[PDB]
RNA sequence: AGCUGUCAACCGAGCGUUGAUCCGAGGAUGUCCGAAUGGGGAAACCCGGCACGAGUGAUGUCGUGUCACCAGGCGCUGAAUAUAUAGGCGUCUGGGGGGAACGCGGGGAAGUGAAACAUCUCAGUACCCGUAGGAAGAGAAAACAAAAUGUGAUUCCGUGAGUAGUGGCGAGCGAAAGCGGAGGAUGGCUAAACCGUAUGCAUGUGAUACCGGGUAGGGGUUGUGUGUGCGGGGUUGUGGGACCUAUCUUUCCGGCUCUACCUGGCUGGAGGGCAGUGAGAAAAUGUUGUGGUUAGCGGAAAUGGCUUGGGAUGGCCUGCCGUAGACGGUGAGAGCCCGGUACGUGAAAACCCGACGUCUGUCUUGAUGGUGUUCCCGAGUAGCAGCGGGCCCGUGGAAUCUGCUGUGAAUCUGCCGGGACCACCCGGUAAGCCUGAAUACUUCCCAGUGACCGAUAGCGGAUUAGUACCGUGAGGGAAU
RNA sequence: GAGUGAGAAUGCAGGCAUGAGUAGCGAUUAGGCAAGUGAGAACCUUGCCCGCCGAAAGACCAAGGGUUCCUGGGCCAGGCCAGUCCGCCCAGGGUGAGUCGGGACCUAAGGCGAGGCCGACAGGCGUAGUCGAUGGACAACGGGUUGAUAUUCCCGUACC
RNA sequence: GCGAAUUCGGUGAUCCUAUGCUGCCGAGAAAAGCCUCUAGCGAGGACAUACACGGCCCGUACCCCAAACCAACACAGGUG
């Protein structure tokens, strides 16, 4: 739901702020799928992949890659 | 005790041979000597293992 | 980076009647990453539920062998905790009653 | 323009012309074990130190770095003990393990053959140990040769030749010279004599010394032995080089060497050449090449008729393309239906090959004679002896090469080779080093081929295959 | 141009005969009836009897095994017969510790072993160390509860 | 869900006192732990009571003289 271009237009701390914000989405939606609640099956893809795109991003700023 | 410590002289590898011919195989070795070698005049002695040829070649000295 | 959050401790809920049983005295069982102890998932779970934990205990379970036409495979072993939380603290609804 | 790997579907949800899936290149992440290296351990699981950060009321807890051992630089310290050294701290740089074959150097069988067997064979094979490299080893004559006005580093291939020979002269084993080819580098750099300089260890307070005359001054220990390092000089067999000592020729500017004057040095900086990452010194850094590799894209011509058939790609009959009639696929033999094919075309990035620069070296006075009981020309070396190894050569009249153990020379009238040895001639110049190409091999990757196999065949393995299963283990090992 | 001809090698692989509807169906205790379930019952379930073990054939562990445990389902393979049953097949569930048994404590035999000594190479031993229980030290007992765990959960009372 | 009585004796251990005691010759682990001694640390420190808290990792199902372990078998064997 979040592009690697707007991912690196936010200041180092509004990323990591993002990161935790994404890490409590995944988790509500772990619980909600072993409860069976869940419909979108796929928000759970594409949310581990909002965090692995939050963690290059830091990672290439720290590199000097950006 | 078949190799020297200052040139790396080894044993040989031969063959003892009989009157009838028969060929075994043998070591010539190196006759290295212990030596209590100093490195500086008036010095500490260390023993070493040196072969009678660097003994008489003076690569090793005494005190 | 390395951003470690509570969360990433607590895999998921732990959904059966017996689970349920203990529901009903307050306890809760969560599937936990199998390198975590129990004052690591103390820490989280009061951290992540704003709630105080009485006690942790907790129990590894191997995986089931299965038989196949291909073989014999082996599910994921995994590890349990079981979570008491304080006399007077406040129910969690995530479990799904 | 369709996708969410597959056995493998089924359900449940979603992405994509705002370019998904997919393909190539370069990055990020990369739990634990494993050389495994903080410590420990029954490999993949147990327990820590220190630093920083997070979290607690605090303890507990959680991140992220870092902490093995050995070898070699650099710094501090210097036990018994004085000089010191061993060692101990600190810090930087490495090594360790793996890999199918090919290389080099070491160690080294037996079955077997001899119709027995020990010499001999098998065989320097199998196996083992130490180390490589993309190849390795070898290599620039102390070589061959035989009086030819010879050849001219090494390696590899073909011959010479199953010959000369060797051999319980049994079974067997088996050259080299010479000649024809592959490759091109008949390639390079060093040690000494003798100058200069630095400095270690002895001396010396006077001669000496301060480039050398003829001097004129001056300065005063700057000296004098011997060792080592770094620059000049020297790289050779018709011997060569140092040292002397005539001759003829030579860019410019310095600066120095106690004072001028001659005059030697040595050393900078300008003109100019001559080489370069290679063996011949080392590490960089730009620009540029429709040069190459790692994705691809285009690409001619039949919906043709009739007949058979479930289906035409069959039969019969027309036409077309062809720089394309390779090979597949498609409902049965397809150049014209599809993937392609001939032929063209294409690279942001990375990598590889060049060219060109920078940049780095190096050189810049050479030619020419004479001269001599002068010096130098790789020492525990050559030689010799004992016991072995290996050479066609099994100790033989046994040279050449080589290990161990003794003994132990000459510097050119020298020394070593021309199959014992001696003489005479000839060849060469040992005991320092480096060196491309021709040659060997294929774990792996790409493109192809077969009078090769076609499911008891071909790999053990077309099917979960080194799996099931067997064995404590090394190891053995299917079937579909 | 040949992997070119099989009847035999106590030949090899696969399929299948003969013996034969034969021998066996694995102890030394033994089963019977009624009712039930079910397409089907000598073997499954329940009741009432009978019999057997009782220093065991009862109860609890270590080693070893690895889900065989519990619930629901299954019944064409397996069970030496049959099977509705199963230690077999399938799905889901189930193992809760400051005190129990170990580690984070300690050493024994022995193992490995910084340096080290020895040994052509490969390696052989071993010092300081560091591992290594079958031993040393160290704090919890009774009751209740689940279909399946309990000195672990809960209750009561303790201890380090 | 409710729930009585629960006294006295006898017998009697291979278990406890006991790492005891007595006897004997073959003469019977180590280390930690605990206690104590100083050395050396020290300006703060010892003890008691109350309250609030931390107490990690591995095993824990089931079989275990057996058709669930070793025996190719639902095997008259073996198993501290
Ligand atoms: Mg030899
Ligand atoms: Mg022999
Ligand atoms: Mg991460
Ligand atoms: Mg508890
Ligand atoms: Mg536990
Ligand atoms: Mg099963
Ligand atoms: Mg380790
Ligand atoms: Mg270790
Ligand atoms: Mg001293
Ligand atoms: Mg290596
Ligand atoms: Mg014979
Ligand atoms: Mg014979
Ligand atoms: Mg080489
Ligand atoms: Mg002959
Ligand atoms: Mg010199
Ligand atoms: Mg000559
Ligand atoms: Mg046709
Ligand atoms: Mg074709
Ligand atoms: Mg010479
Ligand atoms: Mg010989
Ligand atoms: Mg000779
Ligand atoms: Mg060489
Ligand atoms: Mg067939
Ligand atoms: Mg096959
Ligand atoms: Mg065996
Ligand atoms: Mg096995
Ligand atoms: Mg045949
Ligand atoms: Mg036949
Ligand atoms: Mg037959
Ligand atoms: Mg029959
Ligand atoms: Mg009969
Ligand atoms: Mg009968
Ligand atoms: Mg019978
Ligand atoms: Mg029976
Ligand atoms: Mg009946
Ligand atoms: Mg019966
Ligand atoms: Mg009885
Ligand atoms: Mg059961
Ligand atoms: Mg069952
Ligand atoms: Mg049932
Ligand atoms: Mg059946
Ligand atoms: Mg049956
Ligand atoms: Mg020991
Ligand atoms: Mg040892
Ligand atoms: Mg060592
Ligand atoms: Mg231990
Ligand atoms: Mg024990
Ligand atoms: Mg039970
Ligand atoms: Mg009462
Ligand atoms: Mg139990
Ligand atoms: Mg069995
Ligand atoms: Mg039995
Ligand atoms: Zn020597």
């Amino acid at each position: 739901g979040t592009t690697p271009g707007e991912l690196r237009e936010l200041t180092d701390d509004e990323l990591k702020d993002k990161l935790r914000e994404s890490k409590e989405e995944l988790f509500n939606l772990r619980f909600q799928m072993a409860t069976g609640q869940l419909s979108n099956n796929r928000r759970l893809r594409t949310v581990r992949q909002e965090i692995a795109r939050v963690y290059t991003v830091l990672r290439e700023r720290e590199l000097g890659l950006a | 005790a078949a190799v020297c410590d200052i040139c790396g002289k080894g044993p040989g590898f031969g063959k003892s041979v009989s009157h009838s011919h028969r060929r075994t195989s043998r070591r010539w070795n190196p006759n290295i000597q212990p030596v209590r070698a100093v490195t500086r005049p008036g010095g500490n002695k260390q023993r070493i293992n040196a072969c009678t040829s660097c003994i008489k070649a003076g690569k090793v000295s005494r005190a | 980076a390395t951003i470690t959050d509570p969360r990433d401790i607590i895999l998921a809920p732990v959904i059966s009647e017996k689970s349920y049983g203990l529901i009903e005295d307050n306890v809760y069982t969560f599937v936990v990453h199998p390198d975590s102890n129990k004052t690591q998932i103390k820490i989280a779970i009061e951290k992540i539920f704003d709630v105080k934990v009485d006690s942790v205990n907790t129990a590894n379970r191997q995986g089931k062998r299965k038989r196949t036409r291909t073989g014999f495979g082996k599910r994921k072993s995994t590890k349990r905790a079981i979570v008491k939380l304080a006399a007077g603290s406040k129910p969690i609804d995530l479990f799904g009653a």
